[PDB]
């Protein structure tokens, strides 16, 4: 199937340059254009402009001239934006979105977004903590156990459990923003109380900005 | 660029229709309208295009139109799956593509429901790092209004208190979050702390000591 | 009248 696949967040400060990649598999990646589309957090779709796969030619919308390149490498069928002299109003979730023939000004497939956040604020990793259930909390049929990601920057946090084999009964909260100007969100999963001494739970949270992933068990009390 | 109302609503089986104005350079001038659906979190997906036709896998109960300058999506049949916010782009003869601004769809009807409340204490881990935090998790809850309170054993408590402002859930209903931020020995000098949270007038409590 | 983008 056609896809489009985009490089990871990136946390960059004011005035430096960040590179997103999006890269299709698929389809003959220089048979149709690619455009470029932002969305600004909380906000609406923003056109960028697009790119010929097949010349090369970039062509920018109004506002998004001087500090923008879009670029190809055909030989790694993939398209590139390049963001130059950041600054903090291009902090957003950008998408590679592919032109339907036969002029391409219809959007048919789409990257899953990369959030690009733009501040001076250095990178902090989460802390993972093990939420265990009390005896009591355990009393009832079932389980909640948890993991609490604590004194993050920046946005976003993934959090599976298992590796991704433990889906249902899986509740991961939206984070909340601190004072500090850190975030902390959690995630719960409901297990039934009867597997606790013999099905093990490991929580995997992974934080592309600061490229770090730790999984933790939870265990007993 | 292109004029979309903020909000849409309708109630489970009925249709709905959502407007994008744009001008006679655009909308009025061409045959290149779509309409992209997305779900919070989620990437765009076309639904509508050329004005009218649809891509493999839409069903018919989307459809669209236009008259004049203003181009129209109608969702008939309305099921919760359908609220999401939803986008009108077209061409323009400086070839160039516009959006509009966006048009939230909320489907309807759903009943009360109070919320659950799970909290957790602090880890040993965190206490260990001089870092404890108390966390309470509120969930499956509608209409999407919540107040959170703290307890001290017996008395309120309200500094280092962190709370999300409400979000949908996948299932429409909704989901919040809040921390108690203590100290260790903040938290070994009481007997037991507690997460209120009152919905529509009543209220669900937990509490857990050390 | 409308653009082919490649
Ligand atoms: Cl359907």
């Amino acid at each position: 199937q056609v896809q489009l696949v985009q490089s990871g967040s990136e946390l960059k400060k004011p005035g430096a340059s960040v590179r997103i990649s999006c890269k299709a598999s698929g389809y003959s990646f220089t048979s149709l254009s690619m455009n470029w589309v932002r969305q600004a957090p909380g906000q609406g779709l923003e056109w960028m402009g697009w790119i010929s796969t097949k010349s090369g030619d970039p062509t920018y919308a109004q506002a998004f001239t001087g500090r923008f390149v879009f670029s190809l490498d055909t030989s790694v069928n993939t398209a590139y934006l390049q963001i130059n002299s950041l600054e903090a109003g291009d902090t957003a979730v950008y998408y590679c979105a592919r032109g339907q023939p036969p002029v391409g000004w219809t959007f048919d497939y789409w990257g899953q977004g990369t959030l690009v956040t733009v501040s001076s604020a250095s990178t902090k990793g989460p802390s993972v903590f093990p939420l265990a259930p009390s005896s009591k909390s355990t009393s009832g049929g079932t389980a909640a156990l948890g993991c609490l990601v604590k004194d993050y920057f920046p946005e976003p946090v993934t959090v599976s459990w298992n590796s991704g084999a433990l889906t249902s009964g899986v509740h991961t909260f939206p984070a909340v923003l601190q004072s500090s100007g850190l975030y902390s969100l959690s995630s719960v999963v409901t297990v039934p109380s009867s597997s606790l001494g013999t099905q093990t739970y490991i929580c995997n949270v992974n934080h592309k900005p600061s490229n770090t992933k730790v999984d933790k068990k939870v265990e007993p009390p | 660029a292109l004029t979309q109302p903020p909000s849409a609503s309708g109630s489970p089986g009925q249709s709905v229709t959502i407007s994008c104005t744009g001008t006679s350079s655009d909308v009025g001038g061409y045959n290149y309208v779509s309409w992209y659906q997305q779900h919070p979190g989620k990437a765009p997906k076309l639904i509508i295009y050329e004005v009218s036709k649809r891509p493999s896998g839409v069903p018919d109960r989307f459809s669209g139109s236009k008259s004049g300058n203003t181009a129209s999506l109608t969702v008939s049949g309305l099921q919760a799956e359908d609220e999401a916010d939803y986008y009108c782009s077209s061409y323009t003869s400086s070839s160039t593509l516009v959006f509009g601004g966006g048009t939230k769809l909320t489907v309807l009807g759903q009943p009360k429901a109070a919320p659950s409340v799970t909290l957790f204490p602090p880890s040993s881990e965190e206490l260990q790092a001089n870092k404890a935090t108390l966390v309470c998790l509120i969930s499956d809850f509608y209409p999407g209004a919540v107040t959170v309170a703290w307890k001290a054993d017996s008395s309120p408590v309200k500094a280092g208190v962190e709370t999300t402002t409400p979000s949908k859930q996948s299932n429409n209903k909704y989901a919040a979050s809040s921390y108690l931020s203590l100290t260790p020995e903040q938290w070994k000098s009481h007997r037991s702390y507690s997460c209120q949270v009152t919905h529509e007038g009543s209220t669900v409590e937990k509490t857990v000591a050390p | 009248d409308v653009v082919n983008q490649q």
